[PDB]
């Protein structure tokens, strides 16, 4: 149906980023760390 | 009836909904060609 | 936006085909026209 669209982009950024882990170990989460997406609240209330 | 937003008082409709004293704007998109009945 | 209206056929309807003598000879169809390597298509009442 013709509705003119207003659109919401949801984006994720995971940012694995490892020191390589073939050294010592790849599955324990090395610089693993922040994995976001601008739309978390200071309150975080669920966003709908 | 107008190609204008305005146009007057290619067609454009614009239904507008005001809360309070806020007023926001919202598109019709997809316009009938012919409306035999409404209802609501 | 007009008022036209559309059908949707389904792609491939079942076809009704005859084997004799451990080959495939002849064969009931839908559509006039020659699917197989078969020479004629043969219009008869309510089938091709
Ligand atoms: C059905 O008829 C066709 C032609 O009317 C026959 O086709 C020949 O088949 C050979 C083998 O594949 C091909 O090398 C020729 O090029 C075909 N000729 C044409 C004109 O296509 C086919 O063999 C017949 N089959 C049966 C079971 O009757
Ligand atoms: C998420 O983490 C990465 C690396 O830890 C960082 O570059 C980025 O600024 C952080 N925040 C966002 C919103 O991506
Ligand atoms: C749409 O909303 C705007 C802003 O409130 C208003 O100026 C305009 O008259 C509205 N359009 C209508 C009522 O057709
Ligand atoms: C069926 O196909 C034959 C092949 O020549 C053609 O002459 C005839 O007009 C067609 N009939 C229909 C209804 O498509």
């Amino acid at each position: 149906l013709p509705v003119y669209h207003k659109h919401t982009f949801i984006v994720l950024y995971v940012d694995f980023k490892p020191q390589s882990g073939g050294g010592k170990c790849f599955n324990c989460y090395p610089a693993g760390v922040n994995i976001t997406l601008a739309n978390f609240n200071e309150t975080k209330g669920p966003l709908c | 009836n107008n190609t204008l937003v305005s146009g007057d008082a290619n067609f454009y409709c614009f239904v507008n909904t005001t809360i309070g004293n806020e007023t926001t704007s919202a598109f019709v998109g997809a316009l009938p060609k012919t409306v035999r009945e409404f209802v609501i | 936006t007009k008022g036209t209206i559309y059908s949707i056929t389904p792609c491939n309807p079942p076809d009704q085909l005859v084997v004799y003598q451990q080959a495939v000879v002849g064969a009931m169809l839908s559509e006039n026209f020659t699917s197989y390597g078969f020479s004629n298509v043969v219009e008869l009442p309510k089938f091709f």
